[PDB]
């Protein structure tokens, strides 16, 4: 089983990347029971330029043929507190984004909640033994809300909606 | 003066929604992040939510997480909070306000004016009103009016034609669980001035185009 | 975080050296606010990072603390300064310590209001119960249908602090349909307070 992200436009199987990181966004106000939620990022392009770890492809919510971490996946953030302030994941083995040209590109399931679990792993760190949930991201400009990247002078946006749905104990 | 005004308030139904502006008067919003904080009528702070004005990215609060929205119109330099569903729980005072995006912490700043949001079932209704008569404390006698079964506000009490101000209390008005509001507007006076002097009550209710006027007898 | 500000109230003369006091559960470091939010106004921000002062507070304004302990101290309360003090940090505020003012202690004066009969041809009734200028604000109104304590079908009202006289007045009402009001026959409002040694009543019998 993949997970499928429609995309607009049909972006050519010459598009396809590799994921080496994303930025997220902490969910605030007072949680409830054992959890603690991320989404795709709410911020601009402040937040992602303050990664430094993407390419030359640009891209929101995920770095495309970015750099990649020694080992084991990384994170960092200004202040954990501050809600405001994005969380940058930096991934140590990189997801294949593979697009078909119809409209759809396609990720491993498996792959992908492979590093899923390793980013919440990490996550337990910084906010203590939680459990951790991803959601879609809460909105903004089409070039936010969505997956966007720019690839041989076209921009494509795919929803993101079906990367960000997990929860872990 | 550079300030955030806010919209006028509002009355909704239980279920429906309201949308509350926030422009900026006399600044632009591509600095800040515009934040939203909540007062019901004699409880603390609670904030709602952020918005990012550049990318109309959001974060609210997981306690409106289904029901909140949050969006902006940058040509304008007004931010706007709809809250859908709404229920008697959120009948509140909504503020926004101004936080660095640049800044280390949060310190909330210029915030609006605020916004009333009563939540209520009722439709617009003129008050009725009831006298309270004096009856068998001391040299003072205590009578007023009963303001009843109104929406929304402001009611506006005199007494006398607004002659008598001195030793009146006109109470604050209170919700009652109809959806309608109900204040006592009560005066302490002589128990020598009752059977030679005229009381009466005044009640205005702009909303609904009533004016009464209740003379309170005794016995 | 949960924010432990204490206390929820408290008065003072003008002069006194007034101190509030906000407490976390967790090392916020030394980042919190302080705003001062008057009646019918939005919040101000006085203290910013525990001790710092926003530019155009008065200097009697201060704040200390770092960890989870934190105080806000008015050296000289000012007839500007009634109002209520908010901490916060992040999404987070604290409770609130409400301001008051400090007068000799005053028993409020009680009344009772029967029903009018303009309000029993419209098919409910609504006993009103009054204390008349008193301080403190801490009361207790209980209403007392055939002897039997009520619950549920009371609403009370507290008027804010009086300029001249620094007290409060409060009204209870007790709302009861026609068919209700007509069955029990006797009504009191028994109230409790610290300028009344005993609990006052004050009563009446319906039809008297
Ligand atoms: C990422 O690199 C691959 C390999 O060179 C390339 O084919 C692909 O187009 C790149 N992705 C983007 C979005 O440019
Ligand atoms: C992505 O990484 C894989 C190994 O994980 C590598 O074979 C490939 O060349 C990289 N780039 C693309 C565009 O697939
Ligand atoms: C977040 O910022 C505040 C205010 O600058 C500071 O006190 C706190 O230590 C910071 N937290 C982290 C984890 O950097």
């Amino acid at each position: 089983d993949t997970i499928t992200l429609p995309c607009r436009p049909a972006p050519p199987p010459h598009c396809s990347s590799n994921i080496t990181g994303l930025i997220l966004t902490r969910q605030g106000g007072y949680s409830n029971a054992n959890t603690v939620i991320f989404r795709p990022s709410g911020g601009d392009w402040r937040d992602i330029a303050r990664c430094q770890i993407a390419g030359t492809v640009v891209s929101t919510q995920l770095f495309l043929n970015g750099s990649l971490a020694e080992e084991e996946v990384v994170i960092r953030s200004e202040n954990w507190t501050d809600n405001a302030k994005s969380i940058c994941v930096q991934l140590a083995t990189s997801v294949e984004i593979a697009c078909t040209g119809a409209g759809h590109c396609a990720i491993s399931r498996a792959k992908w909640a492979n590093t899923l679990k390793q980013i919440a792993s990490k996550l337990r760190e910084q906010y203590g033994a939680k459990t951790i949930i991803f959601k879609p991201s809460s909105g903004g400009d089409p070039e936010f809300v969505n997956h966007s990247f720019n690839c041989g002078g076209e921009f494509f946006y795919c929803a993101s909606t079906q990367l960000f749905a997990s929860t872990w104990f | 003066q550079v300030q955030s005004v806010q919209s006028g308030a509002e009355v909704k139904k239980p279920g429906a929604s309201v949308k509350v502006s926030c422009k900026a008067s006399g600044y632009t919003f591509t600095g800040y992040y515009m934040h939203w904080v909540r007062q019901a009528p004699g409880q603390g702070l609670e904030w709602v939510g952020w918005i990012n004005p550049n990318s109309g990215g959001t974060n609210y609060a997981q306690k409106f997480q289904g029901r909140v929205t949050m969006t902006r119109d940058t040509s304008i330099s007004t931010a706007y909070m709809e809250l859908s569903r709404l229920r008697s729980d959120d009948t509140a005072v909504y503020y926004c306000a101004r936080v660095s995006q640049y800044s280390s912490g949060w310190y909330f700043g210029y915030w609006g004016q605020g916004t009333l949001v009563t939540v209520s079932s009722a439709s617009t209704k003129g008050p009725s009103v009831f006298p309270l008569a004096p009856s068998s404390s001391g040299g003072t006698a205590a009578l007023g009016c009963l303001v009843k079964d109104y929406f929304p506000e402001p009611v506006t009490v005199s007494w006398n034609s607004g002659a008598l101000t001195s030793g009146v209390h006109t109470f604050p008005a209170v919700l009652q669980s109809s959806g309608l509001y109900s204040l006592s507007s009560v005066v302490t006076v002589p128990s020598s001035s009752l059977g030679t002097q005229t009381y009466i009550c005044n009640v205005n209710h702009k909303p609904s185009n009533t004016k009464v006027d209740k003379k309170v007898e005794p016995k | 975080i949960q924010m432990t500000q204490s206390p929820s109230s408290l008065s003072a003369s003008v002069g006194d050296r007034v101190t509030i006091t906000c407490q976390a559960s967790q090392d916020i470091n030394n980042y919190l606010n302080w705003y001062q939010q008057k009646p019918g106004k939005a919040p101000k921000l006085l203290i910013y990072d525990a001790s710092n002062l926003e530019t155009g507070v008065p200097s009697r304004f201060s704040g200390s603390g770092s960890g989870t302990d934190f105080t806000f101290t008015i050296s000289s309360l000012q007839p500007e300064d009634i109002a209520t003090y908010y901490c916060q940090q992040y999404e987070f505020f604290g409770g609130g310590t409400k301001v008051e003012i400090k007068r000799t202690v005053a028993a409020p004066s009680v009344f009772i209001f029967p029903p009018s009969d303009e309000q029993l041809k419209s098919g409910t009734a609504s006993v009103v119960c009054l204390l008349n200028n008193f301080y403190p604000r801490e009361a207790k109104v209980q209403w007392k249908v055939d002897n039997a304590l009520q619950s549920g079908n009371s609403q009370e009202s507290v008027t804010e602090q009086d300029s001249k006289d620094s007290t409060y007045s409060l009204s209870s009402t007790l709302t009861l349909s026609k068919a209700d009001y007509e069955k029990h026959k006797v009504y009191a409002c028994e109230v409790t307070h610290q300028g009344l040694s005993s609990p006052v009543t004050k009563s009446f019998n319906r039809g008297e």
